[PDB]
RNA sequence: AACUAAUCCUAGCCCUAGCCCUACAAAUAUAAUUAUACUAUUAUAUAAAUCAAAACAUUUAUAAAAGUAUUGGAGAAAGAAAUUCGUAAGGAGCUAUAGAACUAGUAAAGGGAAAGAUGAAAGACUAAUUAAAAGUAAGAACAAGCAAAG
RNA sequence: UCUCCAGGCAUACGCGUAUAACAACUCGGAUAACCAUUGUUAGUUAAUCAGAAUAGGCAAUAAUCACACUAUAAAUCACCUAUAACUUCUCUGUUAACCCAACACCGGAAUGCCUAAAGGAAAGAUCCAAAAAGAUAAAAGGAAAAGAA
RNA sequence: AACUGUCUCUUAUCUUUAAUCAGUGAAAUUGACCUUUCAGUGAAGAGGCUGAAAUAUAAUAAUAAGACGAGAAGACCCUAUGGAGCUUA
């Protein structure tokens, strides 16, 4: 869950429960080569990789081996009319390598007459 | 210079309009009134000047006097000002 | 634009309205009525009448009061109206001499009175002035329950007031603890300021006190809308009962 | 082009319809149960530009009389700010006196358009 | 920002309004939600226009303009698909109407008449005309997207009609999440420990 | 009928009147805007001078009585009273070099801009209007000369 | 492929997408080509690289291959005794021909490695003017070699 | 002192510049000018006045020796029963 409150952790306090989700996440095919395992997604700034791991483990049953992430910066040189700097939004990238021998393609989405010029055809004349 | 290239439409103006036709009048309440109201209490406008003329220095320290309590700290600080300058002007040249 | 009311009765504004009007009556009335202190650097004219300069004929007279700075430390000590006198002398006493800076200093002391009413001895400064009004005033108790606000001159002299007719007010056994009959004459001794105790309470307190103690004594914890739609449910019910 | 878009706004309505929904019952618990209007604890606080606002508080594991940060954090007006008052009550009389001249070049153009 | 035919934000609406665009703005008599009459589908009376005096049915209307539009009135021509290989084909493009340039037609009777607004039984404003009193009901316009509810066939995802409205919430004095526990059981015995709120 | 150009009317302002007033999330004073401990925590002096006294030094304003008496390097100036008296939206303003600096406080304290123009409709192919500034072109020049005059 | 040139590569600091592909050929490069410009899309992957408990008791002798050897310029928490806690891998940085000098500046810019295996092109074309600037060469002479006062 | 193209005494080649083609493109400056020579006049003084003389139009290419060249408040020194400031015991 992002842009919300997590509860101050003392010794003996609660386990962590997020029992609504409002991490979303996108799939995206390797802008990069990666192993056909690897798997690329564009997630959340303020999720962790532990939770990306728990994420897919949970809510989607997918068995994961080992996960690498990057953060891509977003461009801020283009400016608008005003001359004002325009900041692409900055997104992390998450590459997740599936296990028990899983592996991942992604999917191929989206697979008048000439010898009379001048007088229009419509002239009878 | 150049001028415009087009012509402003044509305004028609009614001179028997109420305020036109009434201008003046009850001008001679004192005399025909007895006198009881005098034509200077007729005048509406801001309250240092109702009734009262006098030159620019006058006028501003008049004002000063009359909404200074409740005039703005800025606008009380400017005029502090300009009545320097209007005082010097008038009082020593 | 220019504002309705001039800044001068913004002040009065203020306290005609939101928790300044809920305040005490007591305590307002106290705060609302001013007092001026007992002249004793300077004295009013003594006579009503003078010669006008442009008429040269007797006109009234006005009174212009010399200025006199009572410092902070005043209102931590019991001064006796004296006061350090800022501005300018003429040296000699005569005006053709040289203009000289002059602060004038009243001698100020640092001294322990006993109070019956507080059974303690306080060391406290104090001035000369003080030391004989508290023997006209027929005990030290006594000039601080006597002596005004202004008269006095201190803030911990009128907290020592409101100490004072709290305690006289309330007959508090803290009063010459381990002697009930010692207590009672001092009671007695000190009855004509017996006074009601919400008053006693809020004498010499300051205004930011005050607002801050109205603003304690008005705060309440918010309601359980629970519990509010049962106190509304059971007088419905109650009332259908009828 | 992506197939459709509007399936995600219409999901994102769904989703958005259901928060609201559940924070509905969440809220009017939370109302009969404490009495409290909002989640958090919260207080009217004022700052050192002499402003009014909404202070949410923060649990600390210690206190705030020990918590020297919390107490070096500044919720008091500074004697300055008295003019800034002044100002901004002119400042919001200004904005009225402005509002009124925008009110009379509209009317101007009213009567010239008809 | 001059309000045009064009919806707001679209490519023509840009080039009719530029970022530093200051025409001298057109002014528009307020109307009022009650003051207002005309909506999508009321049948018209044009007043005055290229095609004054022909009834017609609003397919649009631009209230910040004061503007009813009537699909195949006030039309002029225009080409479509004017192209390099082709010249294009003439078709009915239709210009705005203003507010006072058209007027409700009673449905018994087809003539311009002023119409008052009053309430009904249901309580649901309903147009009167103020000379021979009858009620001009709303019109009937289809669905923007062109799906009648009842034709609609559930696609994937859909849920099927009963389900959207079967009720199941059972008053409790229990929330989303303390309900969501005991569904599935979920039991927590820690405690966090006192928390200093400031 | 020529290129460069030019054209326009509202963006708004200004002064009085009236009116006082009492109306997302997340992060933050730590190093502000850093999701949880550190380290205790904090503004404000006569208003002056400039200035006037042709310098400069005491000094120099900021309803009638009356700018009078008084006060003052008696000079630049300052200046009462007594005693009478006191009910209660508009513009012979500006219209893009004007009017607020403003389309805008936008593009270290602090300083602080530039500019826009069709029509009823652009779901009518974006408007016209002008021998109209200087500058140029159409159309370089022809012994002799403040360039014009007779 | 040929002719010729000879400070190259990392990190720090700074910059902040200037990175790369595609599409443009108007503006920006102190002129073009070509892009560093314009538009679009992509990018930089970390348990290892980098950044982000407490109370007492008690310490003489530099280094220099530390030995000898001397010296003066004077140069070295630990560990014990108790108390307390009790099973961890997330977050963030990672691109570039880049930065400070109004600039694609001529200079400014910390450290390690290494000296070509790394890194590069002086020639917009034509002519072979004079004059001017730089460099090389001198028949005979030698101020009209580097020594003295 | 020698040494050498520094010079007696200059010459030659190479590079830069130079010249031509194409592309791009400033600065100080500017009353208007149909912008001559000689003698005179004048304030040291004339393309423009007086009197002589010369003169198709338009272009194009070269050089800085002298007029002890034109000049400024540049440079230099000294003065005051001149001012004003400063130090005081």
């Amino acid at each position: 869950a992002r842009n919300v409150l997590y509860p101050l952790y003392q010794l003996g306090g609660p386990q962590l429960r997020v029992f609504r989700t409002n991490f979303f996440i996108q799939l995206v095919r390797p802008g990069t080569a990666q192993p056909e395992d690897t798997v690329q997604f564009r997630i959340p700034m303020e999720m962790t990789r532990v939770d990306l791991r728990n994420y897919l483990e949970q809510i989607y049953n997918v068995p994961v081996a080992a996960v690498r992430t990057r953060v891509q910066h977003g461009s801020n040189r283009r400016r608008d009319h005003k001359n004002v700097r325009i900041k692409k939004p900055d997104y992390k990238v998450a590459y997740v390598q599936l296990a028990h021998g899983q592996t991942f393609t992604f999917p191929d989405l989206f697979p008048s007459d000439l010898r009379c010029p001048g007088i229009p055809s419509w002239f009878g004349l | 210079a150049f001028v415009r290239l087009t012509l402003p439409p044509p305004k028609v103006v009614d001179r028997w309009n109420e305020k036109r036709a009434l201008f003046g009048v009850y001008d001679n309440i004192g005399i025909l009134g007895n006198f009881e109201k005098h034509p200077k209490e007729l005048i509406k406008g801001p309250v240092w000047l109702r009734g009262w003329r006098g030159n620019e220095l006058q006028r501003c320290v008049r004002k000063k006097k009359f909404v200074g309590n409740r005039m703005f700290i800025e606008d009380l600080h400017n005029l502090n000002k300009r009545i320097s300058y209007l005082y010097k002007h008038f009082n020593r040249h | 634009p220019l504002h309705r009311y001039p800044v001068h009765l913004w002040q009065k504004l203020r306290l005609r309205q939101g928790i300044c009007a809920r305040l005490p009556a007591h305590f307002l009335r106290s705060l609302e009525e001013e007092r001026t202190p007992t002249p004793v650097h300077y004295k009013p004219h003594g006579t009503k009448f003078k010669i006008n300069p442009k008429n040269g004929q007797r006109e009234r007279v006005e009174d212009v009061p010399i200025p006199v700075h009572y410092p902070p430390e005043s209102q931590q000590g019991l001064w006796g109206g004296e006061g350090l006198i800022l501005g300018y002398r003429y040296a000699n006493n005569d005006k053709l001499s040289k203009r000289v800076k002059k602060v004038w200093k009243p001698q100020l002391f640092t001294r322990e009175l006993y109070s019956e009413i507080l059974d303690k001895k306080f060391t406290v400064t104090v001035t000369m002035r003080t030391l004989d009004l508290i023997d006209e005033a027929y005990g030290f108790d006594f000039y601080i329950l006597k002596t005004p606000k202004e008269d006095l001159g201190s803030k911990f002299g009128m907290d020592l007031k409101r100490g004072m007719l709290l305690r006289l007010a309330r007959q508090d056994p803290h009063l010459h603890p381990e002697n009930p009959e010692r207590r009672a004459a001092i009671y007695d001794k000190y009855r004509s300021f017996v006074i009601p105790e919400a008053e006693a309470e809020w004498v010499g307190l300051t205004l930011e006190e005050a607002l801050e103690k109205q603003r304690l004594l008005e705060e309440k914890d918010p309601v359980p809308l629970f519990k509010v739609y049962v106190e509304e449910l059971v007088q419905r019910l109650q009332e259908q009962v009828l | 082009p992506m197939p459709s878009p509007e399936r995600l706004e219409k999901v994102v309505d769904s989703m958005d319809n259901v928060d609201k929904v559940v924070q509905e019952r969440e809220d009017a618990l939370r109302l009969l149960q404490t009495g409290q209007e909002k989640p958090r604890p919260g207080a009217w606080r004022r700052d050192i530009f002499g402003r009014i606002v909404w202070h949410k508080f923060k649990q600390w594991p210690i206190p705030w009389y020990l918590n020297k940060r919390y107490n070096r954090r500044r919720f008091f007006a500074m004697p300055y700010v008295d003019r800034f008052i002044r100002l901004r009550i002119e400042k919001h009389a200004r904005i009225e006196a402005r509002k009124r001249s925008l009110q009379k070049k509209k009317e101007k153009i009213l009567h010239a358009k008809f | 920002y001059r309000y045009g035919m064009s919806r707001p934000g679209s490519i023509a609406d840009k080039r009719k309004n530029p970022p530093w665009s200051r025409r001298r703005p057109v002014v528009v008599e307020p109307i009022s939600d009650e003051d207002w009459h005309l909506f999508c589908g009321d049948m018209v009376e044009i007043l005055e226009g290229k095609d004054a005096g022909k009834q017609g049915k609003v397919v649009q209307v631009v209230r910040q303009r004061n503007w009813v539009v009537l699909e195949g009135l006030n039309t002029h021509y225009r080409y479509i698909g004017r192209t390099k290989d082709h010249r294009g084909t003439m078709i009915a493009s239709e210009a705005p109407l203003l507010h006072h340039q058209v007027k409700l037609v009673d449905p018994v009777d087809r003539k311009p008449t002023e119409i008052q607004w009053r309430f009904t039984e249901a309580g649901e404003r309903v147009r009167v005309s103020t000379r021979s009193g009858r009620i001009i009901p709303k019109p009937e316009f289809p669905r923007a997207d062109g799906i009648v509810p009842e034709t609609w066939t559930d696609g994937p995802k859909d849920t099927s009609v009963e389900d959207a409205l079967e009720r199941t919430y059972v008053p409790r004095l229990k929330t989303l999440e303390e309900d969501v526990m005991e569904a599935m059981g979920i039991q927590e015995t820690r405690r966090f420990k006192k928390v200093y709120w400031y």
